[PDB]
């Protein structure tokens, strides 16, 4: 699957991730993996009913993201090449 | 990761050869041509465009953004030093707007969880369909937005869209600029469509 | 290693809060088995012979 | 004679299906096309909740994974 | 070739002409948008996503400028949606 | 050691009725005849039904191809 | 200063120009 190349390209853009059991989770770009796999840095996480929780860092597994909101400014068409 | 997984090591390993076999000599994709009826699927709206004139200039709304994080750097200070119950839709019109009724002061939005946040949103929302917009309302509003953490649950997403959607169409009410409503519902449009990132719904 | 599983009974929890009891009659590298004599041991739990349970699916199995 | 899952599908292009899903919801339309990874278009397509028609979608893919099983329809 | 027809034309049609789709994700919430590329598992970038779903019985919406979608998610996806407001 | 494809296979060969446990589904199963399969575990099922559950009822699907990745349980019947 | 916020939303209202 080409297109992980390009997330992999994202290190240090913050991007907010929707999970699938719906959670959001904002954080900065370490890394990411072959599979998807995602190391984020600076973390806030927003929950159904619960009050919002910061992290240092996190990883979250690729298989557990349903999305990637990227930056607006973000420029998609150098990142695809 | 993987599409269609092989669950079947590779007699019926005899079979399963002759199957590979086979497969592999059937056409990849295969399209049929048919020679020679579609449902609708509901969208809420946009915004209604300003009318003429009312439309703001992008340098203030450039300016309230951002002032807008600046006030939002503020609040978290108070909610540092640490009302009606959650669920009473009745409790809070009646608190936040009265008859008058208790203006957002630090002291209190600062105390309020983020689900009562969005709880109250969704309530002085719901009045706002039935009845006017005053400017005790339109505090509350800001106030809220303020309170309102990141990032958001789509519930929230939805929710300050309706509400940008209603001031839009309050915003077609009016008969001169004067009128002490166009201010305060540029600003919460503003708010919603360029802080909040629903930048489909801004006025440009 | 399932080497020495086999021949040996077993309970198995399948993904749905599935559970199944059987003794192990044969396996291959992609985690299918064949299980033996299993029962469906579903609330109110039926014998339901010779199977074979799908190498995911399976997750806890113990003795 | 055994009849294998390829040959079978490439059997079903050009005719009518009903496609169901692993979530319960199912298809039914003209199956236009198909590849390798079983990913299949439909045109004339038409959409199936609780058994109930939902909508007339037209042209539309679907994606390999969730298929849970195709069939002909006449 | 075979992005060109084969199931996947329906994504390679929104890339050729800038053309909407509309996906049925995994979430029950359905994305409107424009797609910017795609791989074969379906893996999406997307522009301008209204994310649509109802909920208590009321039609909820967000917007979402730009956003990677995991193929994974994807159940259905329509060439040429029609919508309304 | 009976090994599952040797069984699978026997399912085949004497056409037996198979009742299948599907993964994302546990009030739904599908039964069958198994004329096909491969390696994905993909199979072409013959007369098959639906057999839902707490409600006794079988829907007739005939001739159906079933994907292996569905599959959690296989069993006789 | 309790009321930083009114303050805030006075402030934006009136600075429409």
């Amino acid at each position: 699957m080409k297109l992980v190349r390009f997330l992999m390209k994202l290190s240090h853009e913050t991007v907010t991730i929707e999970l699938k059991n719906g959670t959001q989770v904002h954080g900065t770009i370490t890394g990411v993996d072959v599979s998807m796999n995602t190391h984020l840095k600076a973390v806030k996480m927003t929950l159904k009913n619960r009050e919002p929780v910061q992290l240092e860092t996190l990883s979250i597994r690729g298989n557990n993201i349903r999305y990637f909101i990227l930056p607006d400014s973000l420029p998609l068409d150098t990142l695809l090449v | 990761e993987e599409l269609m997984p092989r669950l079947l090591p590779v007699t019926p390993q005899e079979y399963l050869r002759r199957v590979q076999i086979e497969a592999a000599q059937c056409p990849d994709v295969v399209v049929a041509q048919i020679d020679p009826k579609q449902s609708v699927n509901i969208s809420l709206s946009g915004c209604q465009p300003a009318p003429e004139g009312y439309s703001p200039t992008l340098q203030w709304q450039q300016q309230q953004v951002a002032q807008f994080s600046t006030v939002r750097q503020n609040v978290n200070k108070h909610r540092s030093h640490w009302m009606p119950k959650s669920e009473d839709e009745e409790g809070w019109k009646k608190f936040c707007l009265g008859e008058i009724g208790f203006p957002p002061l630090l002291s209190i939005v600062s105390r309020m969880n983020q689900a009562t946040v969005t709880s109250v949103l969704e309530y002085l929302s719901n009045w706002f369909g039935e009845r006017d917009f005053t400017p005790e309302l339109g505090r509350w509003l800001y106030a809220l937005l303020a309170c309102l953490e990141k990032p958001l649950l789509p519930e929230a997403h939805s929710l300050i869209r309706q509400l940008a959607r209603r001031c839009s169409e309050v915003r077609l009410l009016v008969d001169s600029k004067d009128d002490e409503r166009v201010p305060a519902l540029n600003l919460l449009i503003c708010l919603v469509s360029r802080y909040f990132d629903q930048r489909d719904l801004a006025d440009e | 290693e399932l080497k020495k599983f086999m021949d040996k009974k077993l309970s198995l929890k399948l993904n749905g809060g599935r559970h199944v009891q059987g003794i192990l009659r044969g396996f291959d590298p992609f985690m299918n088995l064949v299980i033996d004599e299993c029962v469906e041991m579903a609330t109110s739990g039926n014998n339901i012979g010779m199977v074979v349970i799908r190498g995911n699916s399976i997750i806890m199995l113990e003795a | 004679l055994p009849l294998n899952p390829k040959p079978f599908l490439n059997g079903l292009t050009g005719k009518p299906v009903m496609v169901k899903l692993k979530w319960g919801m199912e298809y039914k339309g003209y199956l236009v096309s198909v590849d390798g990874y079983m990913n299949m278009q439909l045109a004339n397509t038409e959409e199936y909740i609780d058994g109930a028609l939902s909508g007339h979608l037209g042209e539309v893919l679907i994606r390999c994974n969730n298929v849970l099983y195709i069939r002909g329809v006449e | 070739e075979e992005f060109n027809t084969g199931p996947l034309s329906v994504l390679t049609q929104s890339v050729k002409n800038n053309t909407q789709v509309l996906i049925n994700c995994r979430n029950n919430k359905k994305l409107l948008g424009r797609v910017k590329a795609f791989d074969r598992h379906c893996n999406m970038v997307l522009e301008n996503v209204k994310e649509m779903w109802t909920e208590v019985p009321v039609n909820k919406d967000r917007y979402i400028s730009k956003m990677f979608l995991r193929g994974d998610s994807v159940i259905v996806v329509l060439r040429n949606p029609l919508i309304a407001g | 050691m009976v090994q599952p494809i040797n069984l699978i296979f026997r399912y085949l060969q004497n056409r037996s009725r198979i009742q299948v446990w599907l993964y994302e589904q546990v009030n739904m199963r599908i039964e069958g005849c198994i004329i096909g399969f491969d390696e994905y575990m993909n199979l072409v099922l013959d007369d098959a039904e639906e057999i839902h559950s707490k409600t006794k009822s079988r829907k007739q699907l005939g001739r159906i191809m079933l994907k292996g990745d569905n599959i959690t349980l296989l069993q006789s019947v | 200063d309790d009321t930083a916020l009114i303050k805030a939303y006075d402030k934006a209202v009136a600075s429409f120009k």
